[PDB]
């Protein structure tokens, strides 16, 4: 064809073909491009915005506005060629080969006189054709962009404008920063209704009105590394690609099952099984947690809030201080919660707060700041939640942190986000934060009976009451009663049998033997670790002597009679 | 730009439209709306920022919410609120997150959390949450802002703050200001907790900060603990969280006057009133609906009412 | 005593490969 | 090894262009003792800057010609090597590594080379980094098999900071401590060098000049070491005598010391 067609595509001729997506909205942004393009000296609008806001789609909406006739008469019938700089450098082996193939482009624009060049990725203009010798494409274009011999719409991101164009301060002045902002959800549902015809044509499925409202709403709060126009388009496009692999309609709920399989955040209307399990959530968490009934039905109600669609979209899903005596199930409930929501307690994000003993290990929560080592790894808590935003985040022994480790979590527990050292606010909104604080016999002085208010007010003296107001529920745990230690014996014997006696050996305990373990393992002030030390002192060390001696060995059922 | 007459009546009713998100807090909303009215009228000093506020007082009574309410009035969202906090900046070298690394140290081309967001929109409400929980070297760097409205980055370039609304939310005023009664004998409320107590919040800022940081900050507003009259109006605002998009889909949550009264009675602290009301509506309303939506006693196509059948 | 060392990692001073201009 | 990045110190010692080395005869034996090893035969000369570490090797390069070799150092040419000169001119990839693999190719083909590299603090990080290809990754396989005889020179701090902090570099260079010489040893250095300084400046340096240069340099100069701060005094005094023109004494080296240090008279 011609020179311009070799290196770019005529985006107006492709708009006459209808191969461009229709652009709803953006009328302030397109009229701002055309009023920059109509200027005398610099008529070069760079379209800067976050990656995803549709700053390419503005010119895609401009190339339509030319060929629809919505364009002013000073930009009437002007062919808007995009420019692949990679097509210009390709095959430019020889010395003047890139410069001539760039000046042939520019001679063609001045010859025709109806060309609006569109250099997408304007940060790649500097260094285009850079080598050991020859002049890059930016320093070629510098006299033409300032004097007005060339109309060039730029479209770079905000990061790439700062990293590569603002570091070339002569090139920055020769463009006009047109702030292509991230559209609102009310603007995105007009994008999506305008794009409904292009996805009903491609996927051969009709996307309902509620699914456009859902995909723009659900993408705003459940995604924060991507921008509204695209990430809401990503939910309509992929749910349209659900239904074309099952062939009718793309439901409101068809969007939420795409988002739920993408972030990992369950946002869909519940399966009949999952509805019954979540009303069984107390009695399923009691399969591991013996006792601690108000501890379970405080942390089970937080998951019922998230799954009933009553999660506060600013606040995290749950924020708990599991205070109480050492060994009664603070960490075990955080593991029983993580097994309930995920299937294993290895999905529990456990930040062991005893490691943070001074003020400067807070750089492990959010990583190093710029200019320091460990900046590239960007945090050992923030990056655990960018991958899994639906997470139970355990802060084990938060009392043993410094007094301003947890002051770094004062925006985590109301605003629901923590700014990374690299500069990324990460959504702690879909997390369940748990702060297990650890709070011997009787206290000072005369008192009847013998407690929870001693634990509550010690949190007021240790923790800063900015941090306590952000906690949803402070749960002081119970002493494990003797009727709960008997049930705890059955749980810990169920550890050594079946998981550690897969030797064709079966472990059976008589009811007098479980009563003897409960009478030896029961001390109110510790709870369930003296029981666990009893079982490895009465049962499974005498049993390990019987396996090595092969008194009772592999292929034989062990019964445990009572010793005395 | 010269004011559209619709926008002028918004600035004249700026207090009343910030009181649609802030309940109570009379002189707090007022002294912030005065900073926007002296800016759009063209009466701003062109050597200082548009507003340099300290929101001192009890934690979570509207300090960060007025900063979000101000960002709603000026932009329509809280995503234009440049909330670079200060309670994660406890070390001196975390000031390189505000400014970026100097060139030749990693993260210098992308560095700057504060200054690169302010350079995009110089008219930006900048919130500094928990300003006292930063290292003292950040203040000496942020003293450059309050004198000139210009600030040198790590890269060695300037950035305009003469149009920002700087808000230095300080949680100072929680030692015995977080305690409702003070020390010793005195009369009832407003004589033991605002005429015994607001001097101590001003004293805790004069000792923690250098004076030239406070002299250039043009408003220091100790905030009010919320009265029971300022809680009954908040329950109407907190139900609107629940009865909105969380319950808008084919359900309608209306609460009786008996039910709004119990939340104001159970969610009242005489030091607080935003967060314990947020918790008691979460515990007594929002946990009860979460069980009833999943068990489908309250489903789509119903109007669930809440009352108190105990009195 | 509790004076922290401030690692202060430099940006990478690294080599560059070359596109070359072809000649006869 | 080419004469581009260093020079042949044994060919210089055969022509007698190197400094006569009086003293350090015990240190040269310790270098020969490390160089006579089958593996790890790499003596690093640990000494303060300007204590005569090259003068150990200049005397060692003479001992190749004088025949004081252990018959495993016989007819071994000793090319000195500026390690930083291979670094200079490297902004693109494979600039340092090509010029380092060339000079190691010219050792396997020639077969009698003893490199003297100074600045072994430059060895760690001669390229981009340690995970990148540096000279502290190319030399190391041949420094453990004895197929490459390199004589080193650090300070003591450069040896602590760059070699003792480097795993697998302590074991490949064997420390030879070139000490700081005493005042009488320094005079005997100056007694051997005077046939060069009296023939270069065309002056006569008296015996009283050197007993003063070994005393006044320790007495007044503390930022720099003796077997250099004493050589310098009878060097510049011969140049000042050539400039003012002839006999150097403890009055001619006197005003040379008064030029630097803040002494009005
Ligand atoms: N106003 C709009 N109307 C219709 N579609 C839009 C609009 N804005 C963006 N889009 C669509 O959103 C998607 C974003 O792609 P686009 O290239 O426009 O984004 P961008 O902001 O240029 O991102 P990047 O900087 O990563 O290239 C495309 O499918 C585009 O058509
Ligand atoms: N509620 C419980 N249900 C089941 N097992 C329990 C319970 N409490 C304690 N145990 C047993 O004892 C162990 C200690 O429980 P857990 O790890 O939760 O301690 P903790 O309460 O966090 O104590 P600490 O104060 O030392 O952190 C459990 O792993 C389990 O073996
Ligand atoms: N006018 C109001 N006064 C008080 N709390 C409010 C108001 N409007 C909303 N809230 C609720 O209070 C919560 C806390 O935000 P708020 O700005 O009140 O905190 P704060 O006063 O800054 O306290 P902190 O010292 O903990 O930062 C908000 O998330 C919101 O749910
Ligand atoms: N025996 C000797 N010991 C030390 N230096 C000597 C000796 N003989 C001559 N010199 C002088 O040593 C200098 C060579 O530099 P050198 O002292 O080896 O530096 P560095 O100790 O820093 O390696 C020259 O001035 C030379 O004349
Ligand atoms: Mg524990
Ligand atoms: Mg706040």
């Amino acid at each position: 064809s011609l020179v311009l067609d070799q290196f770019g595509r005529n985006l107006t001729a492709a708009a006459m073909e209808g191969k461009l997506d229709p652009v709803i909205g953006r009328e302030k942004e397109i009229e701002r491009v055309m009023q920059v393009l109509s200027r005398r000296t610099k008529n070069n609008p760079v379209l800067i915005g976050e990656p995803g806001v549709g700053k390419t789609a503005v010119v895609e909406g401009l190339a339509q506005a030319i060929v629809h006739g919505e364009v002013p008469e000073t930009l009437k019938d002007k062919q808007l060629y995009t420019l692949d700089l990679g097509s210009l450098v390709a095959g430019s082996r020889y010395r003047g080969d890139f410069e001539e193939r760039l000046k042939k482009v520019l001679k063609e624009i001045n010859t025709r006189g109806d060309i609006i060049l569109f250099i997408d990725a304007l940060h790649t203009l500097v260094g285009a054709g850079a080598a050991e010798g020859a002049i890059d494409a930016a320093s070629i274009l510098k006299p033409k962009l300032a004097r007005g011999e060339l109309q060039t719409i730029g479209a770079t991101t905000l990061d790439e404008y700062r990293k590569y164009i603002e570091k070339d301060a002569a090139l920055e002045r020769r463009f006009q920063p047109v702030q292509v902002g991230e559209p609102t959800v009310e603007h995105t549902i007009e994008i999506l209704k305008g794009l409904r015809d292009r996805y009903e044509a491609h996927h051969r499925v009709s996307i309902t009105d509620a699914a456009m409202v859902a995909a723009a709403t659900l993408a705003d709060r459940y995604i924060n590394d991507r921008f509204l126009p695209d990430k809401a388009i990503d939910l309509i496009d992929e749910a349209g690609a659900r239904m074309r692999i099952r062939r009718a309609e793309v439901d409101d709920e068809q969007i939420a099952e795409v988002l739920g399989n993408w972030t990992g955040i369950p946002v869909f209307k519940l399966t009949e099984a999952e509805t019954t399990r979540l009303l069984r959530m107390e009695e399923e968490l009691h399969k591991r947690i013996i006792g601690q009934e108000d501890a379970v039905k405080a942390v089970s109600k937080a998951i019922r809030r998230t799954r009933a669609g009553l999660k506060d979209p600013k606040r995290p899903s749950g924020s708990f201080i599991f205070a109480g005596p050492s060994g009664v199930g603070k960490t075990e409930l955080s593991k029983a919660l993580a097994n309930f929501l995920f299937g294993d307690d290895d999905a529990l994000i456990q930040i062991d707060m005893g490691e943070f003993h001074d003020r400067f290990t807070a750089s492990r929560l959010f990583g190093a700041p710029p200019g320091y080592v460990g900046y590239e790894e960007g945090g050992q808590l923030t990056e655990k939640v960018r991958r899994k935003p639906f997470s139970v985040v355990l802060f084990d022994a938060i009392e043993k942190a410094h007094q301003e480790i947890y002051n770094s979590l004062l925006q985590v527990l109301e605003d629901g986000r923590l700014t990374d050292g690299q500069g990324r606010t990460v959504d702690f909104k879909n997390t369940v934060l748990i702060f297990t604080s650890n709070l011997k016999p009787v206290g000072l002085g005369f008192s009847k009976g013998g407690m929870k208010q001693k634990v509550n007010d010690e949190l007021k003296k240790h923790f800063r009451p900015e941090f306590l107001n952000r906690i949803d529920d402070i749960i002081v745990f119970h002493q494990l009663t003797r009727e709960e230690i008997i049930r705890m014996v059955d749980l810990m014997i169920s550890r050594v049998a079946g998981q550690l006696k897969s030797k064709d050996m079966a472990l059976v305990l008589t009811d007098a033997a479980k009563a003897l373990l409960a009478k030896r393992g029961f001390d109110p002030v510790l709870g369930a670790r003296p029981l666990r030390r009893t079982i490895q002192r009465e049962i499974e060390d005498q049993l390990s002597e019987k396996i090595l001696f092969e008194e009772v060995g592999p292929g034989q059922v062990v019964t445990v009679d009572v010793d005395n | 730009f010269k004011l559209t007459e619709a926008e002028t009546t918004r600035l004249l009713r700026m207090e009343e439209e910030l009181h649609k998100r802030i309940i109570g807090q009379e002189d707090a909303v007022k002294a912030v709306s005065k900073a926007i009215r002296r800016t759009r009228a063209g009466l701003k000093d062109p050597k200082r920022p548009s507003g340099s506020f300290i929101f001192a007082g009890p934690s979570g009574v509207g300090k960060t919410e007025l900063s979000k309410a101000l960002a709603n009035f000026l932009f329509g969202d809280d995503d234009a609120l440049i909330q670079i906090d200060m309670g994660e900046f406890h070390d001196r070298f975390t000031a390189s997150r505000l400014f970026g690394a100097p060139p030749g140290y990693v993260g210098y081309e992308e560095g700057g959390q504060l200054t690169e967001k302010v350079r995009r929109k110089p008219f930006s409400v900048v919130l500094f949450d928990a300003i006292e929980k930063a290292h003292q070297e950040i203040y000496n760097s942020l003293l450059q802002v309050l004198e000139d409205g210009r600030l040198t980055d790590g890269q060695g370039r300037t950035v305009d703050f003469k149009n920002t609304v700087l808000i230095f939310t300080s949680n100072l005023g929680t030692s015995d200001i977080s305690k409702p009664v003070g020390l010793g004998f005195s009369k009832g409320g407003g004589e033991n907790d605002y005429e015994r107590m607001k001097q101590k919040v001003n004293d805790e800022l004069k000792k923690h900060f250098r004076p030239e940081f406070l002299n250039r900050i043009d408003d220091i507003i100790v905030f009010h603990q919320l009265t029971r009259e300022e809680i009954i109006r908040m329950v109407d605002l907190m139900i609107s969280r629940v009865a909105g998009q969380l319950k808008s889909k084919d359900m309608a949550l209306v609460l009786t006057d008996a039910a709004k009264a119990l939340l104001a009675k159970r969610g009242f602290d005489p030091v607080l009133g935003a967060r314990p009301l947020r918790r008691t509506i979460q515990r007594e309303i929002e946990d009860q609906l979460s069980e009833k939506i999943l068990f489908e006693e309250v489903g789509p196509g119903q109007v669930v009412t809440v009352d108190v059948d105990n009195w | 005593m509790k004076v922290l060392i401030l690692a202060c990692l430099v940006a990478l001073a690294l080599a560059r490969e070359l596109e070359e201009l072809n000649v006869p």
